[PDB]
């Protein structure tokens, strides 16, 4: 049922980047893992949803 | 000849090198190049990196898990990361659609079979079905 | 008689030198080509190289220039405790 | 290699230590006789290491093992090539 | 064509330039010896171009290629027909 | 010895002239017929002609009058840098 009514979608999990400032607790403006957002992401997983 | 490429043929050799732990470089189509690696320690699993440059005090590679498909390895070209050459400065890449003229002044299409050069830097090209060498000007890059 | 020893890193940043001219870069243009120079290490186009700032993007064109020699400028402070008897 | 270096002596003191237990002195009484001991090397009771003080008051106990403590702090830089 | 025009000289200065590297001077030391160079033509170190200054201090280095820099700024109008 | 040159446009506006009278318009009535005149370019019924203000509507009746000669009054400032040697 789910595979039938769903749409193909890329699922990528979220995790806090190591680049977070240890003292303020807020992220670097630019880094490869996360582009200013304080949360990085894992490789995508193909999924129907 | 030129030493800028040494592709691996058998997937068995690829797996053997992965067991040894040496990094690999895996090309893609209209997409960024990939590095692949086997994780160390107790648990063995494949890891990948989107970065390509050599490790240094100012540059470190990032590794993450991924369910790499054997289809990619068997199909796509693979090299040893340490011994890979970034570019060979030639107009036409290897395995590229090209056009030429035969000995009887007949036009024909082909793909590049070999890329060669002399000691003075002049580049000669050999096409499929043509044993003789062709000048860079004599070839024509066919549009997709 | 070093009773105890400790080390600290104050700064760790990259600095570039021209191979032939022997000068250190200080400024670049919009295209990121060198505009100015100095013969002073204390005044240079420092690129941070701490743990967080690795794998930068601001100076990719500068790095690939063969005329430039990157240098890892690192500053340290080391504390040594001596016990010299009576 | 080294591009620039300088050495300075932040402190120079005399530390008192017991001969039997091996622990340094931490706290003392009115006459400066020992009431507490500590295993730390830095927190131990200490006095300036100059002749004037020594002439200005060893004096507390017969456990006669003072220890001249000297602290060296060094500033340096490197230019490590690629 | 031109209906009205006027020319004025906003600045008139002397620029210093190296003979070998070809880069102009940007920053200098206490004695005004060179410590920095720049490729820019306008940002380069410069001094007023008048005889009094010249007599009041070429003096810094043997790279004897100063450059008289003169800036012309012109105001004009046109009445272009149809 | 022009080391470098640059140009700037300060104003760009339209001004109208009577073919026979030689005067410049300054004022119009509700019907947009000419009411007044001047022999001074600095005081005229200027129509803006910058990039944004093209294809106006305020002066359509005025434009079609054959007795009037539109003129593109443009004001410029040009900076020239001279290097005259020693
Ligand atoms: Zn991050």
């Amino acid at each position: 049922f789910i595979n039938d009514r769903g749409i193909k979608v890329l699922w990528e999990e979220a995790y806090f980047c190591p680049c977070l400032n240890p003292d303020t607790g807020h992220p670097r403006v630019d880094c490869p893992r996360c582009h200013g957002k304080g949360i990085a992401y894992l490789p995508p997983k193909e999924t129907i949803m | 000849p030129i030493q800028d490429a040494k592709p691996i043929d058998d997937i068995v050799d690829i797996m053997t090198y992965l067991k040894n732990g040496k990094v690999l470089r895996v090309k893609q189509d209209n997409q960024g190049d990939i590095l692949v690696r086997m994780s160390p320690g107790k648990h063995k699993f494949t890891e990948v990196s989107r970065d390509l440059d050599k490790e240094s005090f100012y540059y470190k590679r990032h590794w993450v898990l991924y369910n790499v498909s054997v289809n990619s390895l068997i199909t796509f070209d693979v090299y040893l990361d340490e011994e890979y050459s970034e570019t060979t400065k030639v107009k036409y890449p290897k395995d590229t659609i090209v056009e030429y003229t035969r000995e009887d002044q007949e036009k024909d299409v082909a793909m590049i079979k070999e890329i060669l050069t002399d000691n003075n830097g002049n580049y000669f090209y050999a096409l499929i079905g043509e044993t003789m060498l062709f000048d860079e000007n004599k070839l024509n890059k066919v549009k997709d | 008689s070093i009773e105890k020893k400790e080390e600290v890193i104050a700064h760790n940043e990259v600095v570039f030198r021209s191979l032939t001219q022997g000068l250190y870069v200080k400024e670049v243009d919009i295209y990121s080509d060198v505009v100015s120079y100095t013969k002073d290490v204390d005044e240079a186009l420092a690129m941070p190289n701490t743990i967080n700032f690795k794998n930068s993007r601001k100076y990719k064109k500068l790095i690939m220039n063969l005329d430039l020699e990157p240098l890892n400028k690192i500053q340290k402070v080391i504390y040594e405790t001596h016990l010299e008897g009576l």
